[PDB]
């Protein structure tokens, strides 16, 4: 599920 | 423009009419499912039921298609061309099925694979329900990003397929391979019985698979057989007990070869490449979600 | 309504009483586990032990239910309706079990599946422990988000099930299918021995499964058998050696058919769809976590 | 304090001495690996080599332990108590092994599982290398977060184990279970041959496993056998061809029972629960990483 | 310094010439794939086709290499040393193949593994296509981060391999192990028939694998066999039905030993360690992506 986690991070950090 | 086009078009775009067509789509799919569940045989028991049910559903879908086109001036190039095209295709095949059922076998017995296209009418439900549409549009806008990692993984799989055909395409060709024990060294027999002939250090295990082949011919007999074997190994299915271990043990002191072959393939392709493909897929989908 | 309900209710809400009921729940579950571990047989050895233990536990749980309802004026519609309802159901079944044990077989031998509901008393522990509750509430608020991708995956699985019943539902119906050799071409025999009859290029491999069937009848005999086969393939269980490979090698020159069938199913459903379902699930859960 | 304690302690904390002890740890582990690779038998061929090598390594590790304790005033409660304790344990067992090798069998033949503790000396390497330490500390601070979801998953597994023992613990007890086919309805035989006795609709397939049991006794004979079966199903290992399918096809018309059993177990436990456990694990680890 | 080298160098670096070399690379790879698909046998049918095709491709790749080096003053140490080196190696082997095809067997029959290096020419395509290059550079800059968790996982696998060789390396050495059943206890027989001799509580199941071995010799006979067995268990392949269950049920009352062995291995290595390795891999790759 690492793929899911990474996508989640990228989305949030990019928004930040 | 057609004198009756506008109100008919905004009627076909109505919420209730779309929901009714959706109900009719799901009922037709359930009808096909039920045909395959309760009447799958060649010599069917209730043949008229499925035939006339498909007929009635095709008639209703044809009427829906005509109401659609009548509302868009019968053009369908301009407005919603993709779904209109798919609908036209499936209803054209349905009309072909009506003709086939009534007045002869218009199509050769070869291309019945097109009669089998009824199952794919359910895809029209994805247009009406905004959630399924959201999912499939994200999937479609995610696939091109996957293309690159997919091509890399396939390149590596074809490399391993060439290597596998060169190496193992004749493993067990006689139908049998020999594996050597450690009997005297372990304790199961004494060295004298071997030299006399009472025991042995080799077992002539047979190599036939449950498909009638030998290990080499089936798993790596050709390049596409080998590519399929490597797909089955990529998904983790019996890669050791069926594929790897007979190769690994067939060669007595050259066991590093097949072991490194399968271990390197599994590590690289399975772990790294599948996780990268799926990761870029989910990344693209979460991109489109937000 | 009741004279001392206000204090009885706040007594039942006490930390220690909830922890004691939790201890009693876990002890009852361990009692059922121990019954199945040390005394699973039909003709039990220590039958009175399990019977009277279930009796005592049901009595204590009934007393707990009465203390509960006595504290909420015996209504239980207003305050914590879900857990109160579940508790009422399980203790009602427990009282049925007490009656069944004492004064006759009140229930027909058919619906013992309801006596088996003792195992699910442990779910009442999830209410008291704030961590397990935290997990199951996140799961519950995550499942509706999954619903859409789940329905898409099931739609595709039923499509493939219809296709599979149409194609393979008669593979190996005789009990045997033929696979074709490359013996003359490889080197194992010379072409003359084949024409004379010493060797052959076909092997009449048998198709019976370890279930007594043929390959087609068991794996794709009907639509629900095929949907179950496709579930087993979706989880990756023996999809090649048991399901795919006999089909792939049954065909002489059209092995692209079954190969593309199973490869497309695996790619689409397994990789893309399972990872999307699990991804939206975990996304919803991390949403609720924060 | 000891008059020689300070400089000796700062000498044992030196970079080079720690790297040398690390080299010695890895060499001892490689020595054990090599013993098992080149000399695994009961009647070993080079017994003195492994014996005196373990002796020399134990001597060097004892000297290292004494240099350690001499530098911390021989207390080891105050400074780095965990690793000092583990080191004291392993070197104490090593000294026991020295005594055992020289002057008798001090330990009963029962607890050799403690002589097997040499393999775990390698864990001392994790203290010196800052990367492996960084990984295991994250793992340790991640496990308590997993505890909750793990307990939920185990609760559900025990529920399913009780259910499985109640249902299937006698499947195939005779050694054979009967399965029924649609022979007449499909076309393989005509209904008259069945009534006359030429064909049948039932096949008395045998239920013995490759361990010698019956299907029920081995897979769900008791509660711990059933819990182990459900673990094997949770990891996806032959859950259908070995576990599920004989149960599913044992029932004539109630195949919904076992199908729903295994499908619900797989969905819930495998997909949802394993992915939630692993997700909270990786979440905790990325928490500690940053 | 060549007189027209600068002009020549630009031509090599042109878009169209790189795309043409890429087309030529892909065509050569497809040629090798097609050789293995349509002509894999030892006694080939169209041998001249593949020979002269490899010859022509090697000639074109040699001309490309010479145009390359002529443009960089034939140095190739200073400009793009890695790909130039790889290209020089593969074309040197191709020239060796030309010589081998024309004027004798220059190489001993031993090292044909180097003639097999044609398949790896396709890697040169990764330099020209910016997407595949982007993927492989991320992979390369991600692997060193994985190194640590990989070394931890391998340390644990070798620990378990030593333990497995010590424990199970003689399981079923006779070729048979006995398993005990609760026939009298469960109801299948009465205790009197056992004491008389009509039934038994032990079944002498055989331990030979489909490789001709015994369970212990093949799966844990040595340390590298055990490390390979633990790799197959790490990937989840038949870890129970082939590896674990015969060990677990060989023991009469100490089934906790092998059960805890395999359960601890699976949990730790599979779940935690594989997910941590893959997680740090994908983390590093998303680092390089952004």
């Amino acid at each position: 599920i690492a793929a899911i986690h990474n996508a989640r991070r990228k989305k949030r950090e990019a928004a930040a | 423009w057609l004198p009756h086009q506008r109100k008919v078009f905004d009627f076909y775009a109505s919420q209730g009419v779309q929901y009714f067509t959706a109900f009719l789509i799901v009922s037709n799919f359930i009808f096909n499912c039920a045909e395959k569940e309760w009447d799958p045989y060649t010599d069917q028991l209730y043949q008229g039921l499925w035939r006339w049910g498909e007929f009635a559903f095709n008639t209703m879908f044809l009427i829906e298609l005509l109401i659609n086109f009548y509302g868009i001036a019968f053009c369908f190039w301009r407005y919603n061309w993709a779904w209109n095209t798919f609908d036209l295709v499936v209803v054209a095949i349905g009309t072909l099925t009506m003709a086939e059922a009534i007045g002869g076998n218009f199509m050769p017995p070869s291309m019945a694979l097109i009669r089998n296209l009824r199952a794919f009418r359910i895809f029209r439900l994805f247009k009406r329900i905004k959630s399924l549409n959201k999912i499939i549009v994200s999937l479609g806008k995610a696939i091109p990003g996957v293309a690159n990692a997919f091509v890399i993984m396939v390149i590596i799989m074809c490399i391993y397929a060439i290597l596998g055909v060169e190496f193992y395409h004749m493993t067990g060709s006689d139908g049998t391979y020999v594996t050597y024990n450690d009997n005297v060294k372990r304790g199961l027999c004494t060295g004298d019985e071997v030299e006399l002939g009472q025991c042995s250090l080799n077992q002539t295990v047979s190599s036939e698979t449950a498909r009638g082949y030998t290990y080499g011919e089936e798993y790596y007999g050709t390049f596409f057989r080998a590519l399929y074997t490597l797909f089955q190994v990529l998904t983790g299915e019996s890669w050791s007990e069926a594929v790897a271990r007979p190769a690994v043990f067939e060669s007595h002191y050259d066991s590093f070869g097949p072991v490194l072959f399968y271990v390197s393939f599994i590590i690289i392709c399975q772990i790294v490449l599948i996780n990268v493909v799926v990761a870029v897929l989910l990344d693209k989908m979460v991109e489109e979600d937000d």
